C-alpha cells in the first residue's frame, strides 16, 4: 500500500559526500510532507528535517541546519538526504518517513506515518570486507528432545549490516539471528541458528542466505547434518 | 492541489 | 525546543497486566502527541496520533489519552509481542521532538536453556581458524553464565557471546558463545566443553565433544 523504500546500507570514508534516497509509492508523493529522522545510540530519535515535494520547501531542525541537505525529485517520487563531507560520528541508522497532517486555518500539526526500513550509514576509514560463511551442522551434539539445532556462522566482515534469511525467507519459525559481536580485529561476526525436527534432517534442506550489501557479497550456504 | 495540501489536512486523515 | 519526558524509562510486566506510560511536555502541545512502537532492528510504527486516535490495524488494547502537557499510553492487557521501545512525539511546534523512549519487557516464568554445541566446520579449518559455538536456546531470565573448557582447563580471553532481544512469542532469550582458536591450537587438544549455569538448571550443564570423533 503506502510504502517508503530506502537502501538498507551505505558505507563511505570520512570527508566523502553521500546522498541517500527514499522512494514513495501507493500515494500522491507531492501532497505530503516527508522527512528524515536519526536513530540515536541505545534509544532515542532525532528529527532532522522535512520537505514538501510539491514545491521543495524545506524546514530543518536547528541541530541539523547547515550539516545536511534534504531535497526531492517529484518526477520519480523520491526524497533525498545528503552530506557534503561525512564524519565517522555521522554513522547511524537514518529513517525517512511521511508526515500526514491535520490543519485548521493554515496551521498544521504533523506525525510520522509510515516509515521506511532505515538506511544504516557507516562512515569509517577501515576497509570494507565481505564475510566468510560457515555451516553449524546439526549432529548428535546439537540434538535433544526431538529437536535439532543448526546454523550459519558469518565471520570477519565490516561494516554492519549482514542480513540472514533461511530457505529464501520460507523458514522463520525458531530462527535466532544473533546481534553481531566486535572482534579484536575490528571485524564483526554473527551467528544465525534455527531449531527444527531431528526426525526430518534426512528429507529437508536448510540453506542460509547471507547478504552483505557494503561488499556486494551474497552467499547461499547449504547446512547438512554432520557425517 | 499541491498548494492546497501543503497547508490543509492530508487526504488520508480523519480525526 | 519542547522537551518530552517519558515515565517510566523501563517497565517490566506480566502477560495480561495493564501497562501505562506517561509523556510530560515542557510546554502545552494541545492534543498533538503521537505514540510509536519500535522493535529492535526495525523502523518505528505509529500506534496513536492526535493523543487518542488509534491507527488502523493496531489492536484495541492500545489507547492514548491526555491533552496540554500530560499524556498517557495504555496497553490494557499486555501480550508477548508488545516487547518494544515506545516513543511519544509532539507535532505542534518546530523542531518536532520525541521522548527519550520507554523500554517495555515481559516478565514470565523461569525457562531453562536447551544447550547445543558445534565443532568447527572442515571449511573453516582449511582457512587456519577454529570456531566452536555453544548455543543456549530459549531461556528466562536473561542472566546466564557460559564457561569454556578445553581438556578440562577453564578458558579465558578467547571467546565472545551475544544475547538475542526478548522473543516476541515466548518472551525468552537465547545466547550464542563462540570460542575461537588457531587450527594449530585446536588440533593440540581433545575435549571441548561448554558449561552452562542458569536459574532454570539444578546444577550446571556441560555439553562437550572430542575433536577425535
Amino acid at each position: 500500500q503506502v510504502q517508503l523504500v530506502e537502501s538498507g546500507a551505505e558505507v563511505k570514508k570520512p570527508g566523502e559526500s553521500l546522498k541517500i534516497s527514499c522512494k514513495g509509492s501507493g500515494y500522491t508523493f507531492t501532497r505530503y510532507w516527508i522527512g528524515w529522522v536519526r536513530q540515536m545510540p541505545g534509544k532515542g530519535l532525532e528529527w532532522m528535517g522535512i520537505i514538501y515535494p510539491g514545491d521543495s520547501d524545506t524546514r530543518y531542525s536547528p541541530s541539523f541546519q547547515g550539516h545536511v541537505t534534504i531535497s526531492a525529485d517529484k518526477s520519480i517520487s523520491t526524497a533525498y538526504l545528503q552530506w557534503n563531507s561525512l564524519k565517522a560520528s555521522d554513522t547511524a541508522m537514518y529513517y525517512c518517513a511521511r508526515l500526514p497532517q491535520y490543519c485548521s486555518n493554515g496551521v498544521c500539526q504533523r506525525w510520522f506515518d509510515p516509515w521506511g526500513q532505515g538506511t544504516l550509514v557507516t562512515v569509517s576509514s577501515a576497509s570494507t570486507k565481505g564475510p566468510s560463511v560457515f555451516p553449524l551442522a546439526p549432529s548428535s551434539k546439537s540434538t535433544s528432545g526431538g529437536t535439532a539445532a543448526l546454523g550459519c556462522l558469518v565471520k570477519d566482515y565490516f561494516p554492519e549490516p549482514v542480513t540472514v534469511s533461511w530457505n529464501s525467507g520460507a523458514l522463520t519459525s525458531g530462527v535466532h539471528t544473533f546481534p553481531a559481536v566486535l572482534q579484536s580485529s575490528g571485524l564483526y561476526s554473527l551467528s544465525s541458528v534455527v531449531t527444527v525436527p531431528s526426525s526430518s534432517l534426512g528429507t529437508q534442506t536448510y540453506i542460509c542466505n547471507v547478504n552483505h550489501k557494503p561488499s556486494n557479497t551474497k552467499v547461499d550456504k547449504k547446512v547438512e547434518p554432520k557425517s | 492541489l499541491d498548494k492546497y495540501f501543503k497547508n490543509h489536512t492530508s487526504p488520508d486523515v480523519d480525526l | 525546543e519542547i522537551v518530552l519526558t517519558q515515565s517510566p524509562s523501563s517497565v517490566s510486566a506480566s502477560v495480561g497486566d495493564r501497562v501505562t506510560i506517561t509523556c510530560r511536555a515542557s510546554q502545552g502541545i494541545s492534543s498533538w502527541l503521537a505514540w510509536y512502537q519500535q522493535k529492535p532492528g526495525k523502523a518505528p510504527k505509529l500506534l496513536i496520533y492526535a493523543a487518542s486516535s488509534l491507527q488502523s490495524g493496531v489492536p484495541s488494547r492500545f489507547s492514548g489519552s491526555g491533552s496540554g502537557t500530560d499524556f498517557t499510553l495504555t496497553i490494557s492487557s499486555l501480550q508477548p509481542e508488545d516487547f518494544a521501545t515506545y516513543y511519544c512525539q509532539q507535532g505542534n511546534s518546530f523542531p518536532y521532538t520525541f521522548g527519550q523512549g520507554t523500554n517495555l519487557e515481559i516478565k514470565r516464568t523461569v525457562a531453562a536453556p536447551s544447550v547445543f554445541i558445534f565443532p568447527p566446520s572442515d571449511e573453516q579449518l582449511k582457512s587456519g581458524t577454529a570456531s566452536v559455538v555453544c548455543l543456549l536456546n530459549n531461556f528466562y531470565p536473561r542472566e546466564a553464565k557460559v564457561q569454556w573448557k578445553v581438556d578440562n582447563a577453564l578458558q579465558s580471553g578467547n571467546s565472545q557471546e551475544s544475547v538475542t532481544e526478548q522473543d516476541s512469542k515466548d518472551s525468552t532469550y537465547s545466547l550464542s558463545s563462540t570460542l575461537t582458536l588457531s587450527k594449530a591450537d585446536y588440533e593440540k587438544h581433545k575435549v571441548y566443553a561448554c558449561e552452562v549455569t542458569h536459574q532454570g538448571l539444578s546444577s550446571p550443564v556441560t555439553k562437550s565433544f572430542n575433536r577425535g570423533e
